[PDB]
């Protein structure tokens, strides 16, 4: 929710620094993701509605031991808000940032092998909205710069013209592209007064607008609540 | 295979008889020009050495 | 070729006609290619470009 | 044995699965509300000899007053409008539309944005499949009107089936001659020229005798629920404007000749109650592009 | 065109500053903005008001 | 000889003679009007965000306030609106809304009952037979559009005669190839693409030559009047709704795919000018019918 | 080689070239804004329990206050509209109705002249010809939808050219079965069961294989720029109505069964553009004509 | 039978698809406004004995104050101007020019961007094929004025069949010697000088007599919408500039003598239209190149 919540590329940035990769990973079992399923959706129809579960859905879903699987949680964290279940990772790199895990070397993780076609079919592209698709680019960038392979993430970029058009405009290492970077990645904000309190079709849809609604609920009440258990620790 | 039922069939994109026929009817006549470019070049005994009449299918 | 010819046939018959229809197919082109070997003219050989240097993506 | 189906429920390709959700429904119900209104201030500023009525109009539609030495183009409802239009008809569409900017489309006028307040007859006439014996030819022709006309070139009388799906709410049969009809395992009747079926209740057997061709004309009506302010007439106009304009040349996808193909093909491909939401917010959003373009051409 | 030093004034209000389009807010929605603050960092466009 | 006629037109079953008086033709003027007001005021509640327009106009309709847990079906009035659609549709389909009820409906807003005060124009195309010689062979097909199509099989040229009744205005006929059409005893022109005819002029007689069949495409408009109120389209909605929610399965009844059909059969057949009366009230009746059920819809 | 045309396509008859200055467009645009307040007028007075909105309405269209006893015909405005539709149709219509009685009833309201501000969507398919090989029948029946019927009784598949002409914006063909069609001196493509084509794009050939004959269905829309006033299903109506009222009744003129065909009809001849010109100022006067007449049925 | 076809015709090469949103619209706008002020104040500099005018107009165009002992390019707007007019001419020309460096630019000055206000003539003449029997020769010679010389050797009187496209307007023949020239199914008439032909009307027989050989002049007017600051002169000036400076010369690209020449054969191409939309934002592309590089010569 917190997550969700930021608008800008400095703000996003911001919040990954201070974030430990423990938040990114899901301590709930779930289930195996890709599956074609039936689901109840009584205020539209009264027969089962007929979706299918993906990575970036709202609820933690299985995730790989491989690091190609802590990569799709840490995206689906930053797109969707919630990991995947991926155990005993390790407590060292558990306790590291988001930021450090994609952006520095003194991790101990290999990124160099990940196909960024392979995980964006994974982490089904076709079906993320404008914001979504602009984090996730954030995510190949900073990921790219660290390994060297500047190259392969501009001609990635050129096979999918599409994913070219909203590309953000930050080249990491820079302070300057950060600092007047105008783009806008809310995908959760405080409501417009006209949404209601009615379900949403697709599971993805319907995920989304949960935390839509419960987000001015969140923002008054995260800050006492953190602070009843910070304090003292 | 059902790709493979259908350019098989009467229903087929191609016409298969009448490429098998143009084929047919290409090759003989690249035979008649190749024996007779060599009937003039050598003789006819030596034409018959290197294109055969006998062998056709 | 059993495979083809059962995708979508619903009787034996239907089975066997589909099966003598390939082989027709399949011993006309057979003769088609001892022919190309007896006009005096060379034949091409199928060939696969690649590029000289690789990109990954 | 052969088969025969309709030529427009052959291969529905997937639609968009973007700008579906509370926030975007409102925005194209609000383009709608919007466009209705440009064209009434048209008419009401050639009445009234004034063209005050058409610039309050196009300055809300538009956020800028008129110019006569700018074009007219709608401003950024009008291209946020087309661009949705596109992502509806395919999932290969780009669908680059900010959430921001549809958000404060939104906010212009207040509008539930419920899809499902109403109803709509659809009468596009979906057959599946008629199964036809040997030595008999069976065609399909037309969507609105299906024409099947069976010859029996056999030595008896032949038995074709009929399926016309489980979606259809009532199915009209009418022949050039009587001829008979029933469901799997019941009594033939009497010939008759008029027929009504329930499409749920299983496949029709009909029977052609030998001789002169039998040639059945069909209708069917189903209902799909559609907001209030869905007009036909108007969604007809919109789908044929934005065939021509370009908005469909996507690669990879079918096209129809009107949007009663198009809802219907949808429906019936598999999991096709999926894709029915999403056509009818299409529908919707193609009633407000025919509203805003006749009013300002370009 | 003036000599204006920081000159107030535009010949059009840019749509995109920095490859990307400059938001607008109605004036009702951003009377009612309780996340003011986060808004004004990034720049926007006020209309719907004279 | 060989007689071919068109589907819709054939066995015109008999309509009601019920709730076809003064009193019964204003309670349908006032149910239309009524229901109008209801699809108008759901249209400004989804605008207004407040459902004060929508129960001030169901109110008025069903003589009932709208409360929660209730499905709201349109009250006395759609039961008495629906049961007499069925009556006027079959001779078969009972009578059972009292005249008090009827009396009452009325009441409730001014309207008049006048039923021809304006006209409409309809399309189905009246073939009431062809008549082909031995060798020949005539199928129709279309009811907005009627092809003819026709094979000559023999050795000489044969003569189809034509008959499109007495009630329809004018008939468009266009032809696949050039043909000859002419009336009764008339020498035959030259070959034309097109023929503006008249029914009541009398049978018309095609040449039909030996080779490739000739097919005649026909179209027909006829005059109906009916009430200022009436619209084509909502009328022709309504009749489908109808059909799907089963008001029209009456015992020994024909079916029709459109209202056109309908009451162009119900023309042609004997007494046909007294059936049609009956047919343009039940068109209003379910332009009503079709207003009601789309401001309140059941899944 | 044998050559099959559309039937509405064949001799347009010229039209009239009177009654298309600017003082006589504003005089149908006139008649059509007044016509439709009578229209108008009658709904409203039948809600309330006063003629006061219909006696307002009649006595501006007619210049005369309705009297009981009187059939109601409507004044001078009714006798000129009916003379000017007379004189659009054809050249050979006399011109009856002088061009001061024309000025004086164009004054009535303040309405622009202007007659190509919008557009409307035409769906006539204007197949201009069909050229088929020796041993195969052709056969093309329908306007709105054209359904060609062909048939191969030749040894071989035969190539059969389609020209749908220069007009068209868009048109759709489906199939009973898959068949396969591309542009002159071009592959042939796999079988598909829908094509869509620019007919500007040139003459299509479409493979015939030898066996049941194979019927395409074919449908295009046409863009044409008309008033905004412009309703297609006024306008329709009112054809019906001129061609009963026998005022279409000329020597010398070809008859059709809608007016979409009459004007891809003109479209497609000599001077098309100027005979359209002519043809949408005939449309919105017979929109007029429908609404006038059926508030005033004599 | 031979065809003949007129050379510039012959296989237009696909245009460029980059920076023709409105933005990129607005950018060559105000560089061709810009433009046009770089040379009046180089003008006025001279006549004035004074730099200041021309240092001025500098500043603005190149985003610098000029300096002595530097090359006076023109800045980044130099730069975008004369990439963007390489993408446009070929498809396979890389777009460099980054989208926010064209929003940059095109906030200098205040412009429309509407490239379809006004039109303009082009002069051209399209002789898309001539068929010609047997035993006669046809030659044709020229773009702007096509002179077509025929000889017929055979027995008799020949038939030459002249077909001149459906885009240009007007067509006017003139003959060495009166000759006869007539549309399909239409009478022959008397040899004259002169004809004024509509290319629309259909293919134009001509009769070659025996005797001595006939050549034919051709000229022609096309009417293309183009923005209203649109100069034949110095749309065709800066052309020849292009092509010198060697930012045309690209893998598989057709070459022309003229712009007349380029625009009127894409117009020809299949998707004539949209080819010509982007044609004439080159057009006013190479209007300020021409005057840019004519004030500061590089």
């Amino acid at each position: 929710m917190d997550v969700l919540s930021k608008g800008s590329l400095k703000e996003l940035l911001a919040h990954l620094e201070k974030t430990p990769l423990e938040e990114a990973i899901s301590y709930r079992i779930g289930t195996v993701p890709y599956q074609n399923v039936l689901i109840s959706r009584n205020e539209y129809y009264n027969q089962l509605y007929p979706d299918t579960t993906s990575l970036i859905d709202g609820v933690s879903r299985e995730g790989q031991r491989n690091v190609n699987g802590l990569i799709m949680s840490i995206i689906s964290y930053v797109v969707s808000g919630s990991g995947h279940y991926i155990p005993n990772i390790g407590f060292m790199l558990l306790r590291r940032s988001i930021l450090d895990i994609l952006t520095k070397h003194d991790t101990g993780l290999v990124t160099n092998n990940l196909n960024y076609g392979i995980i964006a079919r994974n982490l089904t592209v076709s079906k993320m909205n404008c914001e979504q698709r602009k984090r996730m680019l954030i995510c190949f960038k900073l990921l790219a710069y660290k390994d060297g392979n500047q190259n392969d993430y501009e001609i990635y970029l050129n096979q999918n013209i599409p994913l070219k058009q909203i590309a953000p405009n930050f080249i990491p290492g820079d302070m300057r592209t950060v600092i007047h970077n105008q783009d806008q990645l809310a995908i959760v904000g405080i409501p417009a007064y006209r949404l209601t309190q009615s379900t949403e079709l697709s599971i993805r849809d319907d995920n989304a607008k949960s935390y839509k609604l419960g987000y001015v609920d969140w923002y008054n009440s995260n800050s006492f609540l953190r602070e009843r258990s910070e304090f003292n620790l | 295979h059902k790709y493979h039922h259908l350019l098989t069939s009467q229903n087929s994109p191609i016409d298969w008889n009448y490429h098998d026929e143009e084929m047919h009817k290409w090759l003989d006549s690249r035979k008649t020009t190749n024996y007779d470019a060599m009937q003039k070049k050598d003789g006819t005994v030596i034409a018959d050495i290197h294109i055969p009449k006998v062998f056709n299918d | 070729v059993i495979k083809p010819a059962a995708v979508v046939a619903g009787t034996s018959t239907e089975l066997i006609g589909n099966l003598q229809a390939i082989y027709s197919r399949l011993r006309s082109h057979s003769d088609i290619g001892f022919k190309k070997a007896t006009v005096g003219d060379v034949i091409p050989n199928s060939y696969m470009i690649k590029p000289v240097n690789s990109t990954e993506y | 044995a052969n088969r025969a189906t309709s030529a427009f429920l052959d291969n529905p390709h997937p639609v968009g699965v973007n700008y579906v959700d509370e926030g975007s429904r409102q925005f194209v119900a609000v383009a709608e509300l919007l466009a209705s209104k440009l064209i009434d201030s048209s008419r009401e500023s050639d009445e009234s000899n004034s063209d005050v009525p058409f610039v309050q109009a196009y300055s809300k539609f538009a956020d800028d007053n008129p110019r006569h030495l700018r074009v007219k183009t709608g401003g950024k409802m009008a291209n946020a409008l087309t661009n949705v239009i596109r992502s509806y008809y395919s999932i290969n569409a780009p669908a680059i539309v900010p959430q921001v900017e549809i958000d404060r489309l939104a906010s212009k006028a207040t509008v539930s944005g419920d899809m499902y307040n109403s109803y709509a007859i659809f009468n596009s006439v979906p057959i599946v499949e008629v199964l036809s014996p040997a030595r008999t030819t069976v065609s399909i022709v037309g969507s609105d009107r299906a024409d099947v006309t069976m010859l029996n070139t056999g030595a008896g009388a032949a038995n074709i089936t009929f399926n016309f799906g489980q979606i259809a709410e009532t199915v009209i049969l009418k022949g050039s001659v009587p001829f008979q009809l029933a469901r799997l395992n019941q009594p033939m009747p009497a010939a008759r020229f008029t027929y009504k079926l329930r499409p749920l209740d299983g496949p029709f057997i009909v029977v052609l005798p030998v001789g002169n061709p039998l040639v059945i004309s069909a209708t069917a009506a189903t209902r799909i629920q559609v907001p209030l302010a869905f007009n036909k007439a108007l969604v007809e106009s919109g789908f044929q404007t934005a065939m021509n304009d370009g908005l469909f040349d996507i690669q990879n996808v079918n096209y129809y000749s009107s949007f009663d193909e198009f809802i219907i093909s949808q429906y019936h491909a598999q999991d096709g109650i999926n894709r029915v939401s999403t056509c009818v917010i299409l529908g919707l959003a193609l009633q407000a592009y025919d509203q805003m373009r006749r009013a300002l051409p370009v | 065109r003036f000599g204006f030093r920081d000159s107030p004034f535009c010949t059009s209000l840019p749509r995109t500053i920095m490859g990307n389009d400059v938001r607008r807010i109605s004036y009702n929605v951003f009377s009612m903005m309780e996340d003011i603050d986060d808004v004004i960092s990034e720049g926007f466009i006020l209309y719907d008001a004279y």
